[PDB]
Formats: structure tokens, C-alpha cells, sequence
């Protein structure tokens, strides 16, 4: 059995749910989203060979500090999610989510994934960020974040239309065999 | 109206679906930690379960965010001049669900059954079905998944896996698979769910997870 530890991290902004929702069912714009991912795996074909990935969210709040690591033993390769129109959630990367990945799994890779990549050049929110001396993160800032905390790749994806997303999970996978 | 009704009910079961998944496998990694020991009296899962119950952040992943969710939908039905009777309805189901787990999460045979469950609904996903439709594929093999009511007791902080996916995994490919040259089940693979095979697969289950149970 090829069985990848997949876990992912990140600020409520990120849309993790969403993000996950997304890959695993493919559903309609529209359709009911439920508030949480159910961490169920997902079995995908690699090289004509069935890999089961296994999905895991965290609980991201701050009251399960002290016990979201116990989620993190026999981890493969972690995802670490920040939303592109959300700069408090991108400086939270290398602030909280880095050390703290880094603190419990010193050598699991790291792939650093920008979320909402509809929303970066969405007319409304480039308006609303505006007003609140705001800019989303752009392609290269998220490089650069990726340099600094040793991040394998950077990815950018979007939920809703899928850009992007099916290869963040084909590069977790292909981080893990390496 | 019962239209409005109908698909704020279909929601409502959605998000308690999810959410009891997700609570018992964030639960799991309490027990894991502890190899395999159950004790709701614990510093542990005394704090587990009333962080994922009643975490207030936004964004949280806890039942209160879950009911923030389903209050958006009830004020709609409100807003839409649903009869009160039928919001209120929606409402009671949703004060039992929270009612239901907070009398199960400290009950140690309630949480030995939770915690069973999900072992069996993690193994069944561990069958490397790549058709159409896995949700039936599993309804179909779930039947003839019977495991031991200590099966919580082999989460062991040293594995990824629970031992019973290998099982499952290596099981369902004897009795399922359409070649040996293929590694993996599908559409093919269906016509092999004969009363034969399924019973046959049940009883190597039951007899692979007996020898591990009996491993000393």
C-alpha cells in the first residue's frame, strides 16, 4: 500500500475547506459547502501505480495550540497555505506556521500554496483591499516567501475555477518520492 | 417553503456528516499519542474535545463554527417567512447533535464506538477503487467489514496507518481485482462483488485481523 501523509496548515482567510472540498469531489460553483473537511483519503493513479493521499486539515484556531502537532507525526509533505488577498495570513507563513511545522517535522517537505488566486485580480476585492492600504501578494513575493522558509515549490491555486489546483497535489506527491 | 425547508435539512446533515468525521479523526490523534488508551478523564482529551466543541475564533474548526454556519440558514428562513414551527425543528435537530456528542465524548465506550467507526470508514478508503462512483463501491463492501470492538486499542504513536487499510488493501485486490497485473480496482473490478467473493473477503479479513490481534 502507497500511502502519502499529506497535511495541510494555514490562517482561517486561507479557505482550506474549500481548497480541499475542491480537489477531493470537483463540485458545481454553487453547491453547499460544508464549514469543515472530514480528513477522508483520496486514492489517485501515479505512473499507472494507486497512491492513497492521505488529506489532512488542521485546526487552525489558537486554542488547539498545544495539541494540533500531535496531527503532524509520520507526516510526508506539508502544504502550507496563505490566501493571495490576505497579507496578515501570508506573514503568518513565516511568523507561525514555518516555525511551528519546522519545531515538530525538521526535514518534511514544504510546499508554500497561495490561495484565492481568483479573487487577486477580482475588480471588488483589488477596490476593498485598496481601501485599506492593501495590496494582494503577488507571484514573486510568494517566491521570495518560498526562499526564505525553504519551501520545495510555490504554488498558487484557486478552489472555485481550479486553476492551479491539481498540481498542488500532483507536486505534494512528487516532493514526497522526490 | 417545505422546498426551503428541505435544503437547509439536506445542509444542516452535510455539515454534521463533515463535522463528526473530521471531530473523530482529530480525536484519533489523542488516542494515538496515548498508543491506543481511552480516558476521557485525561488533560488531553479533556482539552481536544472542548477546543473542536467550542473553539469561538472565526474560521475555527470546532461545532460552534458549524452552528454559526447553520444559523445563517435558519435566519434566511426567517427572512423568507418560513413557518417558525419548521425553523424551529431544524434548530432542536442541531441543539440534539451538539447534546448527543457532548454525552458521547465523555462516555469511554461512546468514544471506543466513534473511534471504531471511523478505523472502519479510513479502511474501506484505503481500497485503491479508482472507478466512478467510490461512495457505492464502499456501500457495497462495508457489509463485509466486521471489526473488533478493540480496534482504537492498535492507534500507535509510531505508525501513519492504522494496521487494518493493509488489510482491507491487500484483501480487497485478492478477491476484487480483474488480473494480477493490475494493482488497483475499478469499473471492471464490480462484476467480482459476487455473494462469493464478499463473503470470502470477509471471512480473510476477519482471519488476517484475528492474527493480528493475537500477535504477541
Amino acid at each position: 500500500m502507497q500511502a502519502i501523509k499529506c497535511v495541510v496548515v494555514g490562517d482561517g482567510a486561507v479557505g482550506k475547506t474549500c481548497l480541499l472540498i475542491s480537489y477531493t469531489t470537483n463540485a458545481f460553483p454553487g453547491e453547499y459547502i460544508p464549514t469543515v473537511f472530514d480528513n477522508y483519503s483520496a486514492n489517485v493513479m501515479v505512473d499507472g501505480k494507486p497512491v492513497n493521499l492521505g488529506l489532512w486539515d488542521t485546526a487552525g484556531q489558537e486554542d488547539y495550540d498545544r495539541l494540533r502537532p500531535l496531527s503532524y507525526p509520520q507526516t510526508d509533505v506539508f502544504l502550507i497555505c496563505f490566501s493571495l488577498v490576505s497579507p496578515a495570513s501570508f506573514e503568518n507563513v513565516r511568523a507561525k506556521w514555518y516555525p511551528e511545522v519546522r519545531h515538530h517535522c525538521p526535514n518534511t517537505p514544504i510546499i508554500l500554496v497561495g490561495t484565492k488566486l481568483d479573487l487577486r485580480d477580482d475588480k471588488d476585492t483589488i477596490e476593498k483591499l485598496k481601501e485599506k492600504k492593501l495590496t494582494p501578494i503577488t507571484y514573486p513575493q510568494g517566491l521570495a516567501m518560498a526562499k526564505e522558509i525553504g519551501a520545495v515549490k510555490y504554488l498558487e491555486c484557486s478552489a472555485l475555477t481550479q486553476r492551479g489546483l491539481k498540481t498542488v497535489f500532483d507536486e505534494a506527491i512528487r516532493a514526497v518520492l522526490h | 417553503m417545505e422546498r426551503l425547508v428541505k435544503k437547509v435539512t439536506s445542509n444542516l446533515e452535510t455539515e454534521l456528516k463533515f463535522f463528526k468525521g473530521r471531530l473523530v479523526q482529530e480525536l484519533m490523534q489523542i488516542v494515538k499519542n496515548e498508543n491506543g488508551r481511552i480516558d476521557h478523564t485525561s488533560k488531553n482529551w479533556q482539552e481536544s474535545a472542548s477546543v473542536l466543541l467550542n473553539s469561538q475564533e472565526k474560521g475555527a474548526v470546532s461545532l460552534a463554527e458549524v452552528e454559526r454556519a447553520v444559523s445563517k440558514m435558519t435566519q434566511k428562513l426567517r427572512d423568507q417567512k418560513v413557518s417558525e414551527e419548521e425553523v424551529v425543528n431544524i434548530e432542536s435537530k442541531l441543539k440534539f447533535e451538539r447534546a448527543s456528542l457532548e454525552a458521547k465524548l465523555f462516555d469511554d465506550n461512546e468514544i471506543k464506538e466513534l473511534i471504531n467507526k471511523r478505523i472502519k470508514e479510513d479502511a474501506l478508503r484505503a481500497i485503491p477503487f479508482l472507478g466512478s462512483d467510490s461512495e457505492s463501491f464502499m456501500e457495497k463492501i462495508s457489509p463485509f467489514v466486521k471489526l473488533p470492538d478493540d480496534s482504537y486499542s492498535l492507534l500507535k504513536a509510531n505508525d501513519k496507518h492504522h494496521p487494518f487499510q493493509n488489510i482491507l488493501y491487500s484483501n480487497a485486490l485478492k478477491f476484487f481485482a480483474d488480473s494480477s497485473d493490475i494493482g488497483y480496482l475499478n469499473d471492471d473490478s464490480l462484476k467480482n462483488l459476487t455473494p462469493e467473493n464478499l463473503n470470502a473477503f470477509e471471512q480473510a479479513v476477519a482471519a488476517d485481523i484475528d492474527k493480528l490481534m493475537h500477535h504477541h
